[PDB]
């Protein structure tokens, strides 16, 4: 996994790709299999999750096949594994607090 | 008594291709009307003697998430939209800038001409006639046609307006009904209505006249719901099912949206799923004896474009009335599943993609080509 | 007839019969056919419609009947060749594929192998109009 | 030509010229052929309709050219067959029936065997292709 | 294909090409053909007008096809006759011919000769009829 530690307090951006740049739906997911963030058609969703008032994304990149999903506000109890899920692929990404 | 090869010509085969659609409708061009007006230089009229042909003993593989028919639909709407309920400002990102179109507000009538959908020479389209078929699985009853049925490019979120009823039983249909990441349709076979006004009476607030309210039939409602709980507790046999609101996220996935001229309405959804289902039967909707779910619906100016990432800021709204009268053909539900989902499963409204709109009626048709050359092997030789 | 399989090159027959079946009903329909035994402007754009669609069909077969010259098969409906089967292709035996399968399931059944099949075919057919003048002279 | 007998598929000859004389007639054109040596809605209309009937005839052509194979005779304005003339059908000699008759008269003349006579043909057909495949062996 | 030569009937290749570079490159595309790999009136107008040439097109093709039987070539594209080329109608060889020159430049350096042509290859096909006819007794 990739790994990215960040601090209490801080804001960390986690990122999915794709080769596509445009009109791609993506999701993520936490460990526990947790909608967080998404995208549907052109808007942002968020999932039944404990980050929906810190996680954010930057809609103007998803055009550019850049998919992040921003946490602001970071706390020790956000430490785990994010999962991407871009088109048909998979990624992770492990944060730390 | 060797096979010997054989090329036969006209061969009853085909398959999947994909081609320029053209359209017909059943256009005026007189009315001034958004629609009419697009179709006049659009579609052509219709078939005037539209004819099927039933396949026997024909199974054929469809799927409706794989469906190009969506995507022609989708870039056709974009473009009758830009053309048309066009915005005073426009707001899209450029990467990562900003690009800025200032421009008119007229209003306009704006009201959905059901479009058809037909192949071009060369092409056909099939049909799936199963009245259960659940848009990936084979269809053993194909019958083919040159045109669709008419399509009205009804676009919103959550609650699917209009458009067309399933025959028989409310059918759930989704790519993956696990993976909580897939917009579940389900297809009622009854309309709800829904009626939705600003009734002419409304003064301004400052320091309203974007107020307006939605009527459905709560009989109608529950009635829709437990038929939807029976088919979920099918698939999830041992669980819970409870319908919430919605999750979170811009204003036109977590209200209901849709837009009746240049009326935007985003109605707080959330009297229409608060319950918790056992079984079939619940409450949670107490027979209080009035009989009317009412929304509180906003007009809105500045909005969420659904046709690409950007703002877009309209006109103020009408001072006279405002009146829809909408038929809740199906819902866009999502699941929140996960680790700790101890017994019970939520669905809430999603939507927001509007190829999920248009592949709620485009499931049943597949474009095809004729190949006609084919080989077999024979029992004859040629002389030489 | 030219309407089986409804549609234009659906000509050896409806499409979910089998193979053989299809054969047996073409030559019977030949038979019968050689014995011999509400204004709108809509109906002027549909009549354009189905014009163009009827003449392109009759415009591809003819290009495909002389096409298919090229492995010695032109203005032919049915052709017979001199190429060996080579068995890997399909395991099945005339009867098997020709009683119980429709033409859709037999192409899906060897599409692995059809433009291997057509370069054999095209080969024969050079190798036989060699041999031809040759011989004459 | 194709415009012989004032319509489509009336091919060999005029009307009422003898069948001698048309064929006559036919070889004498040919010859010729290939030596190469007022807007209103109704014309909308009738232009549709032309179409559809030239394109009619042009598929009915095409069937009929190949359903025609069915006796051996596929691709062809002009067949020959091995099926003897059976005296009893016609007594008129050759000369009779060329010089002096049309062809409508002609079908007047034998129309009670045609479907006789056309199964005659379906059956040599069959022989033929059992012979040639048992001597390709 | 049917398109080359940006037209109907110009079907063996591309204007300006030698006539050798179009017969090859004509094979080509015959192989990847067989391997198989907004509203005004004035549409109306127009594809009526369109249809009326394809339609002609198609119909020319056809009365061609069967006429060219005066000469043993009848359903050919390309035939093959036993009439020697004779010399003094062009003193070119086979690849001077077929490899410098188009097909205008060829129809013009022969144009004197084609009526002699074409009746030299009626004569032969009456010959060999005559001559099979005799055999078959
Ligand atoms: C599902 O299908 C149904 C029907 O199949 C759709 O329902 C239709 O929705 C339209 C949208 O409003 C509605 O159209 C109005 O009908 C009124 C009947 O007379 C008209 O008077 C009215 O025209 C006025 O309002 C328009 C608003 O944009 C103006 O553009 C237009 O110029 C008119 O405006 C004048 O009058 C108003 C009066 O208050 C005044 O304020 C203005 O200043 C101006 O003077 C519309 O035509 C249809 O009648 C509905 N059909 C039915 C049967 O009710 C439904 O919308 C579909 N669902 C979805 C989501 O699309
Ligand atoms: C639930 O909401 C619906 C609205 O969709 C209510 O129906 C409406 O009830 C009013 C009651 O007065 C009806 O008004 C009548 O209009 C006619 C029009 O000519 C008039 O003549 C009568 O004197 C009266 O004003 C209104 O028409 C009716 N709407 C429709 C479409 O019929 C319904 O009553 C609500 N349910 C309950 C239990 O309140
Ligand atoms: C109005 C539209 C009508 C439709 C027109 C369609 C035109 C398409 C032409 C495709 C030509 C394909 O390519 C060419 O076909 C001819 C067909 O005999 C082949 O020709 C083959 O048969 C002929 C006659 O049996 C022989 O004289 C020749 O020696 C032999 O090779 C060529 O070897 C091949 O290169
Ligand atoms: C766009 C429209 C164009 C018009 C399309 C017309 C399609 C009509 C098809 C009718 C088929 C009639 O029925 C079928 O014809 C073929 C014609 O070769 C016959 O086939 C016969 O000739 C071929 C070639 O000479 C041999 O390979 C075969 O062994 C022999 O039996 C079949 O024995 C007969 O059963
Ligand atoms: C809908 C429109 C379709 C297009 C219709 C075109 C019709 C034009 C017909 C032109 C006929 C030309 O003239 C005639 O052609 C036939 C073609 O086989 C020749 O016939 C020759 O071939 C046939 C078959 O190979 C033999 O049976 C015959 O013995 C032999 O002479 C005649 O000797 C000639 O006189
Ligand atoms: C396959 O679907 C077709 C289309 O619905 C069914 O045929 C229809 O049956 C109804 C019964 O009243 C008729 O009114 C329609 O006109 C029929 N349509 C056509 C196109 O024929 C057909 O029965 C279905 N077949 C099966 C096996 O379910
Ligand atoms: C639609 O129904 C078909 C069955 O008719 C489903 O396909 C089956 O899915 C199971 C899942 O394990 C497979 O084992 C079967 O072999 C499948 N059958 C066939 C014929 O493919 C299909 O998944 C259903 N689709 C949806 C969207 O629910
Ligand atoms: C439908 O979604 C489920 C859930 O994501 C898929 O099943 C998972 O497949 C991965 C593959 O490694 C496994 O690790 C998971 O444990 C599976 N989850 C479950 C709950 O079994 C399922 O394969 C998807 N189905 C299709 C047809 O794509
Ligand atoms: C939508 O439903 C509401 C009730 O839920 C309707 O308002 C009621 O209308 C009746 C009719 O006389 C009044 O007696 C009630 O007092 C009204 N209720 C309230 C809370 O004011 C409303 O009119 C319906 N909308 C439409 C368009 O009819
Ligand atoms: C929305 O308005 C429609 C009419 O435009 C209502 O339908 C009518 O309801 C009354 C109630 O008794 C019936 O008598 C009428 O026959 C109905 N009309 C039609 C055409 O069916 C509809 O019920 C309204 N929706 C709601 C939720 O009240
Ligand atoms: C609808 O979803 C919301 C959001 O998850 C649920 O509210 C949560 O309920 C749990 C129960 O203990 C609380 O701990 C959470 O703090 C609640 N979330 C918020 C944001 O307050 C709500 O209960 C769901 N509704 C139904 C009918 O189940
Ligand atoms: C939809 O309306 C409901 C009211 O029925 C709103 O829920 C209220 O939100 C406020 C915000 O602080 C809470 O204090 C209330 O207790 C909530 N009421 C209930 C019954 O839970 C809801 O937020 C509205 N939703 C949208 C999307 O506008
Ligand atoms: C879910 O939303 C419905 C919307 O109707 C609520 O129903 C209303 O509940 C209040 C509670 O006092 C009653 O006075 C109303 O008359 C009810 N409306 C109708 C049309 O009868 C319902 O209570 C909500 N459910 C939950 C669990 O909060
Ligand atoms: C129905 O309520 C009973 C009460 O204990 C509970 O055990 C059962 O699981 C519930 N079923 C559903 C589907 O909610
Ligand atoms: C639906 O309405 C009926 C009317 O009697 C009521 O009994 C039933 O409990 C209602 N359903 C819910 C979920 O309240
Ligand atoms: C709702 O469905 C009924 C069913 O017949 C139909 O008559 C009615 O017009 C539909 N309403 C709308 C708004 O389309
Ligand atoms: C379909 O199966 C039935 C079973 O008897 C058969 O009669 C019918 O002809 C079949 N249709 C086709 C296209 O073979
Ligand atoms: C086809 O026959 C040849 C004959 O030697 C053989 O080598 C070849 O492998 C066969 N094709 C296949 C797919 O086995
Ligand atoms: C081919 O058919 C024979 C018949 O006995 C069988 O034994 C053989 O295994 C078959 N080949 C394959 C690949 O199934
Ligand atoms: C009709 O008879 C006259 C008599 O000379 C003849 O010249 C003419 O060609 C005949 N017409 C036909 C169709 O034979
Ligand atoms: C046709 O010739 C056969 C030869 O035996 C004969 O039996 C038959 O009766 C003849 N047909 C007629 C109508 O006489
Ligand atoms: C057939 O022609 C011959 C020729 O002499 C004649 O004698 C005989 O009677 C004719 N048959 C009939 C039925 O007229
Ligand atoms: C014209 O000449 C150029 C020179 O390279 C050649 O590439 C091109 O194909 C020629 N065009 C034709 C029609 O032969
Ligand atoms: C064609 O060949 C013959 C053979 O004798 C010859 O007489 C004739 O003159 C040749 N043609 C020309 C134009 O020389
Ligand atoms: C024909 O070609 C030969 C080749 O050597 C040449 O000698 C002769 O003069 C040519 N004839 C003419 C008329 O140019």
């Amino acid at each position: 996994k990739k790994v990215v530690l960040g601090k209490k307090g801080d804001t960390v951006e986690l990122t999915c790709t794709a080769s596509q740049k445009k009109s791609i739906q993506f999701h993520w997911k936490n460990s526990n299999q947790i909608k967080i963030l998404g995208n549907q058609g052109s808007f942002l969703t968020k999932g039944p999750s404990k980050l929906n008032d810190r996680a954010d994304s930057r809609r103007s990149l998803w055009d550019q096949g850049n998919f992040p999903l921003i946490i602001k506000n970071l706390k020790i109890e956000d430490s785990d594994t994010y999962i991407c899920e871009v088109e048909d692929q998979k990624e992770e990404v492990q944060l730390l607090v | 008594a060797k096979k010997w090869v054989t090329v036969y010509y006209g061969v009853p085969v085909w398959k999947e291709a994909t081609t320029t659609l053209f359209c017909a409708s059943d256009a005026k061009a007189y009315d001034t009307e958004v629609h009419n007006v697009w179709a006049t230089h659009a579609c052509v009229p219709t078939d005037p003697n539209p004819q099927e042909i039933v396949l026997g003993n024909v199974t054929e593989n469809f799927n409706m998430w794989k469906n190009n028919m969506v995507e022609q639909m989708h870039e056709d709407i974009i473009s009758l939209w830009d053309q048309s309920l066009k915005p005073c400002v426009k707001l899209t990102p450029l990467c990562c800038n900003t690009s800025v179109i200032t421009q008119a507000c007229p209003k306009v009538s704006f009201e959905p001409i059901p479009i058809h959908y037909c192949a071009p020479a060369g092409f056909a389209i099939l049909k799936c006639n199963s009245k259960t078929f659940n848009g990936s699985g084979p269809c053993t009853n194909v019958s083919t046609v040159q045109c669709t049925h008419g399509i009205r490019p009804v676009v919103s979120t959550q609650l699917l307006l209009n458009g067309s009823l399933a025959e028989e039983e409310i059918v759930i249909r989704s790519e993956n009904i696990t993976d909580n990441a897939k917009t579940i349709i389900v297809q009622l076979n009854e309309a709800v209505e829904i009626n939705c006004t600003r009734p002419n009476n409304n003064t301004r607030k400052s320091i309203n006249i974007r107020q307006a309210h939605c009527n459905i039939s709560k009989a109608r409602w529950n009635e829709t719901l437990g038929q939807i709980v029976a088919k979920l507790e099918e698939q999830f046999p041992n669980k819970t099912i409870i319908f919430n609101h919605s999750s979170g996220g811009d204003p036109e996935i977590v209200t209901h949206s849709f837009n009746c001229g240049g009326e935007f309405f985003y109605c707080n959804t959330t009297p229409l799923f608060n319950s918790t289902w056992n079984n079939t039967r619940t409450d949670d909707y107490p027979t209080g004896g009035e009989q009317n779910i009412t929304l509180q619906c906003r007009i809105k100016q500045i909005i969420n474009m659904w046709q690409g990432v950007g703002k877009a800021m309209y006109a103020p709204p009408i001072r006279g009335q405002i009146r829809c009268s909408s038929n809740i053909t199906g819902l866009l539900l999502t699941r929140d599943g996960g680790r700790d989902q101890n017994g019970t499963e939520t669905f809430r409204p999603g939507g927001g993609n509007m190829r999920d709109n248009w592949r709620s009626e485009l499931y049943k048709y597949k474009v095809v080509k004729i190949e006609p050359l084919g080989i077999a092997p024979t029992a004859c030789k040629r002389r030489v | 007839a030219v309407g089986l399989g409804a549609f234009i090159l659906g000509f050896l027959g409806a499409a979910g019969s089998t193979m053989g079946a299809a054969s047996m009903a073409l030559t019977v329909q030949a038979r019968l056919l050689l014995s011999g035994i509400q204004h709108m402007l809509q109906l002027t754009v549909w009549g354009i419609k189905q014009l163009q669609a009827r003449v392109l069909a009759v415009e591809r077969y003819l290009r495909d009947q002389q096409l298919l010259g090229i492995w010695g098969c032109s203005g032919k409906i049915i052709c017979c060749t001199n190429v060996p089967w080579n068995d890997s292709w399909s395991n099945k035996t005339i009867n098997e594929i020709w009683d119980n399968m429709t033409w859709m399931q037999w192409e899906k059944e060897i599409d692995n192998y059809t433009q291997h099949i057509y370069t054999l075919l095209e080969v024969s057919q050079i190798q036989q109009e060699k041999n031809e003048q040759e011989l004459l002279e």
